[PDB]
Formats: structure tokens, sequence, C-alpha cells
């Protein structure tokens, strides 16, 4: 079932809080049988989907959040073309460290890369949508929030960022 | 702490980059045979337009010449096998007693097996060989008869449609170049295809391994 015409890496991060777990779950065919972030530090999960006639598989990398002894993030984040940071809605300490995590980054991760910040019924509004959307907008993100129950919108951002990083490896191929 | 993990996950993002690089070379080398294809079927048949219906017509001839150039190969093979047979038969030969040599030689009318009870045992291995260098002679002559009905018939038919393949040379020709250039080509994609495999098969080595090390730290983990 290896047949396809591109592999994408794409890493998860944000804070711990968000639980990315469980929105992943529903598209993503975890490769393992275990809980890999305890053990290894990075949760794999594949997902394949076809853009403008091509295949395009990307595998994703999870968390790594206990980052208490995580020396492993230069591998990482090494080789990576998306990024998805991951905040909730409900909470303003992960869309303030979404800095944070923006720092690491630009310390660890290419300079070309495509990020998409991304927004996790209970509670109520703690992120204004504008406010997350003009942040991402300065700089220079794509951005999409979306729940659990409506899971169309991460489908749709995934089809997005990878479109995206599509678009820029053909471009580069086009320029022979 | 942490074991063996960085190095796997370093070989990953590796082979990420590996696998990518040689599928871009596996699609750019299969564009290629493609448009070495196309290129080769429209310019074959204008020269077919313009060189006539001698091209058809002439078919048999071409095709005669392969089955002839198939009957020489196997000719010079079948030779081949002849030679070193009768090499196995005089090597044979060399535990002499020349009298016994002449004995089989010169008469195998009534060889009478109880012969061998009382002469040299390694007549067996002489006169078998003797056996398998006859069957490769006869390999050999009808071989050879092949080869020559193969010949006289491709010139038969050449003298017959002598006008028409002189006329249609230059389509068989080019045909023949494309032909090269088109094997040469998928040659080319085959071996890309390979070391792309190849590629996917590390990857999914170092996944393996690394499921392996969060298992083995399943069983630690369980020991409480």
């Amino acid at each position: 079932d290896d047949e396809y015409d591109y592999l994408f890496k794409v890493v998860l991060i944000g804070d711990s809080g968000v639980g990315k777990s469980n929105l992943l779950s529903r598209f993503t065919r975890n490769e393992f049988n275990l809980e890999s972030k305890s053990t290894i530090g990075v949760e794999f999960a594949t997902r394949s989907i076809q853009v403008d006639g091509k295949t395009i598989k990307a595998q994703i990398w999870d968390t790594a959040g206990l980052e208490r002894y995580r020396a492993i993030t230069s591998a990482y984040y090494r080789g990576a073309v998306g990024a998805l940071l991951v905040y909730d809605i409900a909470k303003h300490l992960t869309y303030e460290n979404v800095e944070r995590w923006l720092k690491e980054l630009r310390d660890h991760a290419d300079s070309n890369i495509v990020i998409m910040l991304v927004g996790n019924l209970r509670h109520l509004r703690a992120v204004p949508t504008d406010e997350a959307r003009a942040f991402a907008e300065k700089n220079g993100l794509s951005f999409i929030e979306t729940s659990a129950l409506d899971s169309t919108n991460v489908e749709a951002a995934f089809q997005t960022i990878l479109t995206e990083i599509y678009r820029i490896v053909s471009q580069k191929q086009m320029s022979d | 702490v942490d074991p063996r993990i960085q190095g796997e996950l370093e070989k990953l993002n590796q082979s990420t980059d590996d696998i990518n690089r040689r599928e871009t070379e596996l699609e750019d080398a299969r564009q290629k045979f493609r448009s070495v294809l196309v290129e080769a079927t429209v310019k074959l048949d204008e020269l077919v337009k313009k060189i006539g219906k001698a091209v058809e017509d002439s078919k048999p001839y071409w095709e005669a010449r392969r089955v002839a150039r198939q009957a020489q190969l196997e000719a010079q093979k079948a030779t081949q096998d002849f030679q070193r047979a009768t090499e196995v038969l005089r090597a044979a030969k060399e535990t002499i007693s020349l009298a016994e040599q002449r004995l089989l030689e010169d008469d195998k009318r009534q060889f009478d097996s109880a012969w061998q009870e009382m002469l040299n045992h390694a007549t067996q291995r002489v006169m078998e060989a003797e056996q398998t260098k006859t069957r490769s002679e006869l390999v050999h002559k009808e071989t050879a008869a092949r080869y020559n009905a193969a010949m006289g018939r491709m010139r038969q038919l050449e003298k017959k449609l002598k006008r028409a393949i002189n006329k249609s040379k230059p389509y068989f020709e080019l045909k023949a170049k494309y032909y090269v250039q088109l094997e040469q080509l998928k040659k080319t994609v085959d071996d890309l295809q390979a070391k792309l495999t190849l590629a996917k098969g590390e990857y999914k080595m170092a996944l393996k391994n690394l499921e392996m090390i969060s298992d083995e730290i399943h069983e630690r983990r369980r020991s409480s």
C-alpha cells in the first residue's frame, strides 16, 4: 500500500492541555499499537489524500509535549514541511504560548515550512476568533478553528496545508 | 530516561528525503520514456506515409531475418556444447588402455556388457562420455540444418521482395533505434523503481524498530 507520489512530514505542536490525540484519532490511522508519547516521546500517524492528480502521503509526528527530557527535538523538527500549532478556544494560556511554540519552530524547523494555527461545548469563547485570525495574519500563518463534534474544518485544514505544501514543491520542481 | 530513539528518528526523517528524491527521479524517467515512445510512433508513422506500402508487404522478410539470427545463436550454443562434450570424451579416454579405446571406437557391433566386468572399470565414464558426445553431435548437425534452412528461406524471400526491402530499410532501421532507446529508458525506470522501493523499505524498518522500542518499554513498565 506504499503507492503514493509525495511524502510530507507534518508535526503536531502546541500546549499539552488541548488533547490533540482525539481530533487526530478520527482521520489518522495510528501506525503503532500502544501509546508512543510516554515511551518514545512522539506518536506517529499517517494520512493520504489526493491533490491535483498526485497522491500525497503525509506522516504526522505527534506531541512530544512532555518536553522535560526531550533532547530529541532536533530530529523531531528536522525535515518537516508542515506544522500544526493547536490551541484550545477555551484556554488563553495556550493562545499565549503560541508565541513560545513559534519560537520553537523558528529555532528548530525550516524557515519555509507551512504553519497552520488550529483552535479547539460546555466552555464558552475564551479566545475570540477574530483576534486569533489577525494574529495568524500578522505572523504569516494559516488559521482554522474546529471542535470535536463537527470535524469538517479539520479535514479541510489537513487538505489545505497539504495542498499548500504540494504547491510549494511543485513550484520548486517547475524551475529545473 | 531514553535509549535508542534519536538515531532511528534521524534515520526516519532522512529516509523521507531519500524517498522524495528517488520518486522525483523515477517520475522524470517515466516522462522521458513516454515522450520517446510518442516521438517514435509519430516519426515512424510519417516515415510509413512517405515510404509507401513497401514497408508493410516487406515485413515477412525482416521476420525471416529475425528467425535466422535466432537459429544462428542457437546453432552457436549447440556447437559450443558439442566441443565441451568432445573434450570430456578425450579427457575420459586419458584412462588409456589404448587397446580398449579402439575396442570401443573400432566397432560398437556387439559390445557385450559382460566385458566391463573383465577390464578397467573406468570404461563406463568413457562410454557415457561417448554417448553424451554423440548426442551433442546430433543436436549440432540438427541446429546447423535449421540455420541453413532459415538462411536460404530469408534469401529467396529477399530476392522475391528486393525493391520493397531496399525502399523500406530506413523505417525498420529507425524503428530498431527507437526500440533500443526504449528498452534502455525502461531499464532506467525499473532501476529507479527498485531504488525507491528500497528506500521505502528502510523507512518501514526504522519505524518498525521504533515501535519495537515502545513495546520493550511496555513490558518494562508492566513489571511494576
